């Protein structure tokens, strides 16, 4: 099936760093675009989004230190890393793809902190 | 653009008690997309431009709006349980996600 | 005697693509251009056979309004007498004309993140049109001696292609909205 799947979600630690990867199958990262959205516990979601064919980047953030996209463009996975993300962020992290329209598919990953 | 949302707290006595959804926006927005969520687990499913449905959703929906304020109306059955709604704008960056909370029991 | 109004023509939303454009007819109303003079912020006016002074106290026999969504190079193309894809294929406009032409830039509304594909234009034609006529057709284009038999194949193309307008668009490429009016000075 056309699929998005979530891989190595972050797990509890005293150390405030967290890592998560998402993996895509049945379409190439060179053929469509995938968008990344985050939810704090007890709150609405928060967004980072970019539109590309490949290799392009777009960002807006309230903070961007250490922050830019991280990607393993063999189709294997997309990766996130932050020093303090455990306290700051990421009760759940979500992996999502967009097309021209009405072809939009969502995957959900759960991050332990 | 920042967008602002209102919601009631309400107790029903039957279906057919009509329901309205509203969003208000700080500045002109031309295109909006319409989404419903069930509590507890959060897959995402979409109702798109011209308010046409995606696959796998009931036929009774219609949406039309006015600037800085968007409305779609629903009448009957499972939406009474199932509906929580988010509104998002796709005309220019950043794509603000919006916030709120809604419930019926 | 009462307002027309112009606001339903100009201000309204989701107007037509370049082909299958639309024609509207206006009668029996006050001109009252002064509200347009005050309100307008339009980045171009050009008028042919008339001037913006000596424009009140004129009676126009018929009024027609035509609306378009366009890419800025076409905004220069829309002048009479030119050449180019538009002037050859779509919306040919004659040098003998009495109107005035208005344009303002809609990028805050018409453009789309991921492109606004719904704006459609035609790339090949066997001959070039006379002024003010439409085509709404499809007959698959043949680019060889052999037929492609009404189906896709070798040297065989669908005549229709989609514009894209985005954030951080090329400032000359990005979308424009253009309105044209035609007048004759023969009767009240
Ligand atoms: C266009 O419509 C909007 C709708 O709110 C209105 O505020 C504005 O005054 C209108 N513009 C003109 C020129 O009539």
């Amino acid at each position: 099936q056309v699929q998005l799947k979530e891989s190595g979600p972050g797990l509890v630690a005293p150390s405030q760093s967290l890592s998560i990867t998402c993996t895509v199958s049945g379409f190439s990262l060179t053929r469509y675009g995938v968008h990344w959205v985050r939810q704090p516990p007890g709150k609405g979601l928060e967004w980072l989004g970019v539109i590309w064919a490949d290799g392009s980047t777009y960002y807006n953030s309230a903070l961007m230190s250490r922050l830019s996209i991280s990607k393993d463009n063999s189709k294997s996975q997309v990766f996130l890393n932050m020093n303090s993300l455990q306290t700051d962020d990421t009760a759940k992290y979500y992996c999502a793809r967009d097309g021209r329209g009405y072809d939009d598919y969502w995957g959900q990953g759960t991050t332990l902190t | 653009q920042i967008v602002l949302t209102q919601s009631p707290a309400i107790m029903s006595a039957s279906p057919g008690e009509k329901v309205t959804m509203t969003c208000s926006a700080s500045s002109t927005v031309s295109f909006i997309y319409w989404y419903q969520q069930k509590p507890g687990s959060s897959p995402r499913l979409l109702i798109y431009d011209t308010s046409n449905p995606a696959s796998g959703v009931p036929v009774r929906f219609s949406g039309s709006g006015c600037g800085t304020s968007y409305y779609l109306t629903i009448s009957r059955m499972e939406a009474e349980d199932a509906a929580t709604y988010y509104c998002q704008q796709w005309n220019t960056y950043p794509l603000t996600f919006g916030a709120g909370t809604k419930l019926e029991l | 005697t009462n307002l027309c109004p112009f606001g339903e023509v100009f201000n309204a939303t989701r107007f037509a693509s370049v082909y299958a454009w639309n024609r509207k007819r206006i009668s029996n109303c006050v001109a009252d251009y002064s509200v347009l003079y005050n309100s307008a912020s339009f980045s171009t006016f050009k008028c042919y056979g008339v001037s913006p002074t000596k424009l009140n106290d004129l009676c126009f026999t018929n009024v027609y309004a035509d609306s378009f969504v366009i890419r800025g190079d076409e905004v220069r193309q829309i002048a009479p007498g030119q050449t180019g894809k538009i002037a050859d294929y779509n919306y040919k406009l004659p040098d003998d004309f009495t109107g005035c032409v208005i344009a303002w830039n809609s990028n805050n509304l018409d453009s789309k993140v991921g492109g606004n594909y719904n704006y459609l234009y035609r790339l090949f034609r066997k001959s070039n049109l006379k002024p003010f006529e439409r085509d709404i057709s499809t007959e698959i284009y043949q680019a060889g001696s052999t037929p492609c038999n009404g189906v896709e194949g070798f040297n065989c193309y669908f005549p229709l292609q989609s514009y894209g307008f985005q954030p951080t668009n090329g400032v000359g490429y990005q979308p424009y909205r253009v309105v044209v009016l035609s007048f004759e000075l023969l009767h009240a």
